[PDB]
């Protein structure tokens, strides 16, 4: 997170740590959607021009961190994939198209204070909230600048345009994404950066006060430059596939 | 800088 | 569930710093 400021205790309890065993480092984010499925980017795990392929084994989830670096000892949970899951058609060849993957929990997590699922949204909830000017928050571990954070980052995005993102970059933009900042002229600023994919963009609902994850952290180039935008993975519009995966394991 | 668990 | 309601907020009435933010730009 770049312009971004640090988290307050409990405040995105769904927000996941995805941690390589050896080297140990910080992969990505994740969040928690329920007691055994973590939900995040697909190219965190699976990116063959950089050559990165990650199976079960080769990772650790850590659940209701604040400290990037420190383990917390009584506070945080540390949990085993019993299996990983890519969207089939996820795109790693052009556009990180569909760049969303499910992780299956060896045993199930306990909540607690610092450990929540968020909700997925709903056709309604994603229509109402998913319109450009209106804010989410994004929060994670990553770069504080195109560097590391001691503590979780938060920011609040506006959505932007789909015209808007389109004209921003050279990349074919697709039905399953959406980007989110400010524009120049708004002078205000933050972003996304390496590191915090597969971390969730969030809003809180108005009619039920529920917070909802619209998005994931997906790509984008360079991080908080004018007249670019953070790419996300358009979560209602992958919907199907998540049930679909719950569903049947 | 990870703490070991 | 009780999904998207955090215990030390929604549940206990507490608003975090920046929440306000949100709801103000829908
Ligand atoms: C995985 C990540 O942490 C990261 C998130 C970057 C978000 N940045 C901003 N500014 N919001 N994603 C990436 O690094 C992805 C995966 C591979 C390349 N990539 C990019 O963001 C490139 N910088 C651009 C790109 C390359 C190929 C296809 C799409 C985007």
């Amino acid at each position: 997170i770049v312009e971004g400021s640090d988290a307050e205790i409990g405040m995105s309890p769904w927000q996941v740590m995805l941690f390589r065993k050896s080297p140990q480092e910080l992969l990505c984010g994740a969040s928690l959607i329920s007691d055994r499925w973590v939900l995040t980017a697909a190219h965190c795990l699976l990116y063959p021009p950089w050559d990165k392929n990650f199976t079960e084994n080769d990772l650790l989830v850590r659940i209701g961190k604040h400290s990037r670096t420190r383990y917390e000892r009584n506070i945080e949970k540390i949990s085993m994939l019993e299996k990983i899951y890519i969207h089939p058609r996820y795109n790693w060849r052009e556009n990180l198209d569909r760049d969303i993957a499910l992780m299956k929990l060896k045993k199930p997590v306990a909540f607690s204070d610092y450990i929540h699922p968020v909700c997925l949204p709903d056709r309604e909830t994603a229509a109402s909230l998913l319109q450009a000017g209106y804010k989410g928050r994004v929060t994670g571990w990553g770069n504080l600048k195109e560097g590391q954070p001691s503590v979780l980052q938060v920011v609040n995005l506006p959505i932007v345009e789909r015209p808007v993102c389109k004209d921003s970059t050279r990349i074919r933009i697709t039905d399953n994404m959406f980007c989110a900042g400010y524009k120049p002229d708004e002078g205000k600023r933050g972003d996304a950066c390496e590191g915090d994919s597969g971390g969730p963009f969030v809003m809180k609902s108005p009619f039920n006060n529920r917070w909802y994850q619209m998005g994931i952290v997906s790509w984008g180039e360079g991080c908080d430059r004018d007249g670019k935008y953070g790419f996300y993975t358009h979560v209602f519009r992958l919907k199907k596939w998540i049930q679909k995966v719950i569903d049947q394991f | 800088k990870y703490e070991p668990f | 569930a009780d999904c998207g309601l955090r215990p030390l907020f929604e549940k206990k009435s507490l608003e975090d710093k920046t929440e306000r933010e949100l709801l103000e730009s829908y």
